[PDB]
């Protein structure tokens, strides 16, 4: 009745397919961002900044009004009428959204979560990010600290106004604030099984080309003992045989 | 919960025999092998605990 | 089966049901209703391979 | 290694009262109280009766 | 898990949803540079020439995942004991738990037993370990004699 | 009856099927009212990022039921007596019955 | 909404089919005859000495 502890190698994978975002299309990119250069200027004003980056920022949940603090989900008791979103965990839970109704769900302002450029973005199919706080908050790297201590989480806000706005803001230019916010941060992104099949470019750093990314699931592989335990105990080998001698005559 | 535990490394059994002449140890063994007399002891507490 | 070791494994955060978001943006939230949400990396099922 | 295994194993090893009771309770107390007051009168009379005959 | 390795696509009825229109062109004998086209009166100069300049307009769906997920829900999720299932706010239910009306309005979260629970294991879901398994649409020994009387 | 309670959806290839393009704006020093929110050159602007507003485009299909109907039609539905089958209006068939045509 | 009148708000209805529920006799009709109940028991007598 041998009893020990074994360890199947990294090759072990007993389920065919994926466990994370299995229903997502094989090629749907995670909502993320990619630092780049955008061509501008009257006769050439290319400026490498947070350009077409944040190209995918799908925003589901909506709110009453956007402020310089958060989304302001809904009005509350007279004691505190403002109720922003806790950007630790319930900033934008990816499951809920506006209404859960297709029609008449028009909301004044929406919002969502996205990945910073530090995280090398991978297809949503097969992407995992270990949670950091018990409240369900997604993976949030502590901000880069030299050697001192991990401080409060890393979260940044990004606001995106619709380009076409007729009304000036009280005699100003043609700008306005009708926008959508995005909580952007870096996560412990890691694909436990799936591997990328089609990589368009060569580098894996986030970029417009690298947004195209299709990853089939890893090939299943089962590990286990053999039938009737063959090969577990040496048989018909002269090097090491094994005995059943009597105690007296040996 | 907090402290550690003991860890046995080796156990041995010790037993001391009375050095008795083989002439009389055979006789004593001869008596004690008889059916009539055999050792009999009783538990001191002698009770059935529930 | 092998469940995640909650004690002898650091950086383990207990996530209850109404907060874990796997397969988000493509399935209903706590109901067999429409699909609501935003694609995003999953967080609930801790890996046990690789 | 045994200490690490032992460390692994030690953690792995791991009313509202009904009025029926109350109303019954009050009646019993009043019944005893009236009897107790009656017995007090007899004793008090007994002491006076002996005291006055002695005087 | 779901034995899926190929994307499953769904295509528009008309073969391609692209609705672009074009007109024929008749580049003359000159060198094929920049201003040699003539757009002769042999093709639809205005409307009819419709060509999908891009690829087809399919959209994806994981066919295998849905079937296994749907099988899991109807057969192992709806039969959890009446403590994991909640009640929607706007729906009223009768008093006694036993009645059919009561056990028909309380929903179970799909985020319960799903395609990603105990993956690669023969684990029987512990919440419904002490739940009568002989009460099921899969109780083939029952619906044989349920349909024997009729429907 | 075919067992189906979870709706099954088809999603676009690009992940979200979005079409609307927005531009970045950085809400400035003052009040978060209707002015004081002004854009900055740090983000793209003109073809600036597109964000899906409002959940992914999608379309569903009763997956389980379709299999049940398809199983019925290829099976017995096609093997009914000839009194039920009707010839299409715009085609022609050989006179004799016992023929694959 | 908490209403059943015809309106755009009520235009968003999602309905699941009722869960199946078969109702038939017990196998071997265990139950249709009173066995081992003292209130009512069978009898097979000779009709002469009852």
């Amino acid at each position: 009745d041998i009893r020990g502890v074994l360890d199947r190698g990294p090759s072990f994978k007993p389920y065919s397919g994926t466990a994370y975002n299995s229903l997502a299309p094989k090629g749907a990119p995670n909502p993320s961002q990619w630092e780049t250069k955008e061509k501008q200027g009257t006769t050439g004003g290319v400026q490498q900044e947070k350009d077409v980056t944040k190209t995918f920022g799908v925003a589901a949940t909506g709110g009453i009004n956007i402020t310089n603090q958060g989304l302001l989900l809904g009005t509350d008791e007279t004691a505190e009428n403002g109720k922003k979103d806790i950007y630790a965990d319930k900033t934008f839970q990816p499951e809920p959204q506006v209404g859960e109704e297709n029609w008449q769900e028009n909301e004044a302002f929406y919002g969502g979560r996205a990945l910073k450029k530090d995280t090398k973005m991978k297809p949503c199919y097969g992407s995992f990010a270990r949670p950091t706080n018990e409240k369900g908050g997604q993976a949030k790297f502590k901000p880069v600290n030299e050697g001192e201590q991990p401080k409060d989480l890393d979260i940044d806000f990004a606001y995106f106004d619709v380009p076409g706005g007729s009304p000036p803001a009280g005699g100003s230019g043609e700008e306005y604030k009708a926008d959508i916010i995005l909580y952007t941060e870096n996560v412990n992104l890691e694909t436990p099984d799936t591997h990328v099949v089609y990589k368009p470019g060569t580098s894996d750093n986030s970029s417009e080309i690298n947004l195209v990314q299709q990853s089939m699931p890893n090939r299943p592989n089962y590990i286990g003992f053999r039938d009737n335990f063959v090969g577990l105990m040496y048989y018909n080998s002269t090097g090491n045989m094994g005995v059943l001698a009597g105690q007296a005559s040996q | 919960v907090d402290g550690a535990s003991v860890r046995f490394d080796s156990v041995n059994l010790y037993a001391t025999f009375f050095p008795m002449a083989h002439n009389t140890a055979s006789t004593l063994e001869a008596m004690l092998r008889n059916d009539t007399h055999d050792q009999s002891f009783n538990d001191y507490l002698s009770a059935a605990n529930m | 089966r092998q469940v995640v070791d909650e004690i002898n494994y650091k950086d383990y955060k207990a996530v209850t049901l109404p907060f874990q978001h796997n397969n988000s943006g493509f399935t209903g939230y706590l109901a067999p209703t429409m699909r609501q949400g935003q694609p995003y990396p999953a967080n609930f099922p801790y890996p046990l391979i690789g | 290694a045994a200490a690490a295994m032992t460390a692994t194993r030690l953690a792995s090893s791991y009313s509202i009262i009904a009025e029926e009771k109350l109303l019954a309770l009050l009646a019993e107390l009043e019944a005893l109280s009236r009897q107790l007051a009656a017995l007090t009168q007899q004793v008090s009379e007994l002491r006076e009766q002996q005291q006055q005959q002695n005087k | 898990g779901v034995e899926d390795e190929l994307p499953n696509y769904c295509f528009p009825l008309n073969g391609t949803g692209t609705n672009s229109t074009y007109q024929g062109v008749k580049i003359t004998n000159g060198n094929d540079g920049a201003e040699e086209s003539e757009w002769e009166k042999d093709d639809a100069i205005s409307r009819q020439n419709q060509i999908c300049k891009g690829n087809v307009y399919a959209m994806e769906i994981n066919l295998q995942a849905n079937l296994w997920k749907s099988f899991l829900y109807s057969n192992v999720a709806l039969y959890l004991p009446d403590s994991y299932k909640y009640t929607p706010a706007n729906v009223k239910l009768p008093a006694n738990t036993n009645t059919y009306e009561y056990m028909n309005g309380r929903v179970v979260a799909p985020s319960l037993v799903d395609a990603y629970i105990n993956i690669g294991a023969r684990w029987s879901l512990d919440p419904m370990d002490n739940v009568n398994p002989f009460n099921h649409p899969r109780n083939a020994g029952l619906r044989y004699r349920s349909m024997l009387l009729g429907n």
